[PDB]
C-alpha cells in the first residue's frame, strides 16, 4: 500500500520544483517550512531554498528571524534559505535599471514577479538545487501555475501586435524560458505539488477541484497532508469528541478519494508552531508518519 | 514490487481515477 | 465599545461591506453570518453577498450552487450569492479572450466590473439592483490589490470612453471611501500570524482611507467555562489580552469555536446570532453543540 | 453622550492610533511581545 508519509520525497534526488498549497489556513506555510526542513536534515550536502508567493508572507514571522526579496540562510542551518518576494523593491530595481510605482500595485503583479524570480533560476541553471514554494491560497496559486500557457500565448500575441505597428530576439529568448519551465513543471520526477488540507467540506472540496485542475495542467501530484487532526479516539472534552467525529467522517472520504496518493495526517499541537526547534519536531511525522498512541506527547512538547 | 515499478503504477492509477468522466464523478461523490 | 456588530447590521447607509483578513480564518463563515443578519434585519431591503475568492466557498457554506449570475439564498427573499467564474464571464462578453480568461489579476479585474455594472445601474435607476453589497473577499494579500485598484487604476488613467472609466473609478473611490458607504470588517484568530496580518492589513487599509471599526475574533475556545483545548485556550488569551488593548477603540466581536462546520442557512443562521448579540459562554454554551447537518 | 458624539470620538481616537510613529510602534508591540 502507499506509505502515509512524505519520505520518499524528503529524500529525492531528482526534484526540483516543490509546491505547497491548498486552501487559506490550513498549514501551507507550517508544512512548507516543516517539509524543507526535513529535505535540508535528510541532504546535507544539497541546498534548499524556501520561496514564498504569498503576497502576505509569513515565512520570517514563522521562523522568527528576517527574511527579504533577497535569499538567507535560515539560521540554525546549513544548507535551507528562505526568500520572500518583494514587489516594490523588484519593481524599484527594474525602473532603476531602465510607473513602477503604478505597476507595483496592479492584481496579477504578484504572480507576474513570482515566476519571474522561477525565469532568474532557469537562466542560471544555464545556484540551489531545489526550490520549495510556499504558495498562496489556492485561487491565486492556479492563476501562478497556469502561466507558462498564458505567457506563451502572450508573448506570441504580443510578437503579432508588433508586426503591424512596426526584440524578436528577446520574445523568443523569454519564449523559450517558458518552454523549458512548462518542460520541469510537468516533468513528475523534477515537480511535484504537496496538497494540504483540513479534515471538512469547505477544505476537502476545494482540494479535490485543486488537484483536478492541476492534473488537467499535466502538473504531478501524490501527496496530501491533512493538518490540525484532533485524534480524539487517543481526556478529551465534548467538543474535541465532537469535532473528532467531524474529522473522521471526512477522513473516511479522504481515505477512498486519495487511496493511490500518500496521506499524511498530523497532529492539532498544543499551540502555534513557530520557530526552527518547533517546526523540526513537528516535521518529523512528515518522515515517519505521527502515531497517535506513542508520539501522543510531542503536541504538548512547544 | 520493485521501488520503480510500485511508482508508475501508482501514477498510472491516480490518472485513471481523473480520465475521461472520473473527475465529475468524484465532484458528485463529494456533493 | 459594543463587542457586536448590531449597529452594522442595522444600518441604513452601507452600500459596501467588505469581511477580510488571513487564509481560514473564517471570512466566508463570517460573511454568510452577516448578510443573513442584515437580510433577517432589514426585510424591505435586498442583499448581496459576493465571493471575490477566486476558490469560492458560498456554494460550498451554503450547500447549493451559485453563480456569475445573482441567485437568492434558498430560504431567504431578500438575500442572494454571486461567484464570477472569469471564464464564463469572459465567453458572455465575447458573445454579447482565453488567454484574459487565466492572466493573473483577471479575478479581480472583473470582480471590479461588477462593481462597476452596480453604480451604473444604480445611477440609472434600475429598479432591481441590491442595496447592499457584502465582499466576501480572499485572503489578505490579493484583497489589498484589490482594494488598491480604484488608486491604482486612477493613477494608470474611444478614448471618451476610457475617460468614462475614469469617471467610474473616481465614483467607486469616493464611495470606497465614505464611511457612512463603505467598512471593512477584520477577521482574525487569537494566534500570532493572524494577529500580526491583521494589524498589518488595517494600518493598510487606514492608510487608503478606508473605515476599519470593527473586528471579529473566531475560533475562540473560551475552555475556563481536556489539556489540549486548556493549552491552546492559555495562547488565544494571551493574544486576546492583546487585541483588547490594540482594538479598544473597535468593536472587538468574539466568537466561539463550534462543535463542527458551519454549513447550510440554519447552522450559519445560528452562528450569526452572536454577530449581532454578545456570545456569552456561560450562558450560550450549549449553542454551540445545536448545529445540525 | 448621545450615540452621534460616541461614535465621533471612537472614529477620532482610532485614526489616531495609527498617526505619529503609532503605527510602527503598534507592529513594534506585536512583534516584541512575541516568542
Ligand atoms: N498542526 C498544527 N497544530 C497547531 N497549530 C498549527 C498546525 N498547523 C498550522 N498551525 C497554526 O495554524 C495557523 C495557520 O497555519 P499556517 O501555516 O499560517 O497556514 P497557511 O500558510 O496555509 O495560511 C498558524 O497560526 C500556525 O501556527
Ligand atoms: N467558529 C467556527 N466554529 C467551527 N468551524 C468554523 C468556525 N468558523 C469557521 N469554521 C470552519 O472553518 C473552516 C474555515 O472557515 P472559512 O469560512 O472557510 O474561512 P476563510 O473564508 O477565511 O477561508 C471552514 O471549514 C468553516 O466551516
Ligand atoms: F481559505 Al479562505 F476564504 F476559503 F481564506
Ligand atoms: F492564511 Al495563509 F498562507 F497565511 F493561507
Ligand atoms: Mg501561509
Ligand atoms: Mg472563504
Ligand atoms: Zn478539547
Amino acid at each position: 500500500t502507499v506509505e502515509p508519509n512524505l519520505h520518499s520525497l524528503i529524500t529525492s534526488t531528482t526534484h526540483k520544483w516543490i509546491f505547497v498549497g491548498g486552501k487559506g489556513g490550513v498549514g501551507k506555510t507550517t508544512s512548507s517550512c516543516s517539509i524543507a526542513i526535513q529535505m535540508a536534515l535528510s541532504q546535507p550536502n544539497k541546498q534548499f531554498l524556501l520561496i514564498s508567493t504569498d503576497p502576505a508572507h509569513n515565512l520570517s514571522d514563522a521562523f522568527g528571524e528576517k527574511f527579504g526579496k533577497d535569499a538567507r540562510k535560515v539560521t540554525g542551518m546549513n544548507n535551507l534559505s528562505c526568500m520572500e518576494i518583494d514587489p516594490s523593491a523588484a519593481l524599484k530595481d527594474m525602473n532603476d535599471m531602465a510607473l513602477a510605482d503604478l505597476t507595483g500595485s496592479i492584481p496579477g503583479i504578484d504572480e507576474a514577479l513570482s515566476f519571474m524570480e522561477v525565469m532568474k533560476h532557469i537562466k542560471r541553471q544555464e545556484t540551489f538545487d531545489t526550490v520549495i514554494f510556499d504558495t498562496a491560497p489556492t485561487g491565486h496559486t492556479l492563476r501562478f501555475l497556469q502561466l507558462p500557457n498564458t505567457l506563451s500565448k502572450l508573448l506570441e500575441k504580443f510578437g503579432e501586435i508588433t508586426n503591424k505597428l512596426g526584440i524578436s530576439g528577446k520574445l523568443n529568448e523569454l519564449k523559450a524560458n517558458v518552454e523549458t519551465i512548462r518542460q520541469q513543471f510537468t516533468d513528475p520526477d523534477l515537480t511535484t505539488f504537496v496538497c494540504v488540507c483540513i479534515s471538512e467540506f469547505l477544505s476537502l472540496y476545494e482540494t479535490e477541484r485543486l488537484i483536478q485542475e492541476l492534473i488537467s495542467y499535466d502538473m504531478d501530484v501524490n501527496s496530501i497532508i491533512v493538518n490540525q487532526l484532533l485524534f480524539a479516539e487517543n481526556h478529551n472534552c465534548k467538543r474535541c469528541q465532537a469535532r473528532w467525529k467531524m474529522q473522521k467522517k471526512y477522513l473516511d472520504q479522504i481515505d477512498e478519494l486519495y487511496e493511490d496518493f500518500h496521506v499524511v495526517k498530523m497532529p492539532l499541537c498544543a499551540g502555534e508552531i513557530r520557530g526552527l526547534n518547533n517546526l523540526t519536531k513537528f516535521s518529523q511525522f512528515l518522515n515517519k508518519e505521527y502515531n497517535p498512541i506513542t508520539d501522543g506527547k510531542v503536541i504538548y512538547e512547544l | 514490487l520493485t521501488e520503480a515499478e510500485k511508482r508508475r503504477l501508482l501514477r498510472e492509477r491516480r490518472q485513471k481515477k481523473f480520465s475521461n468522466g472520473g473527475a465529475s464523478s468524484r465532484l458528485n461523490k463529494i456533493t
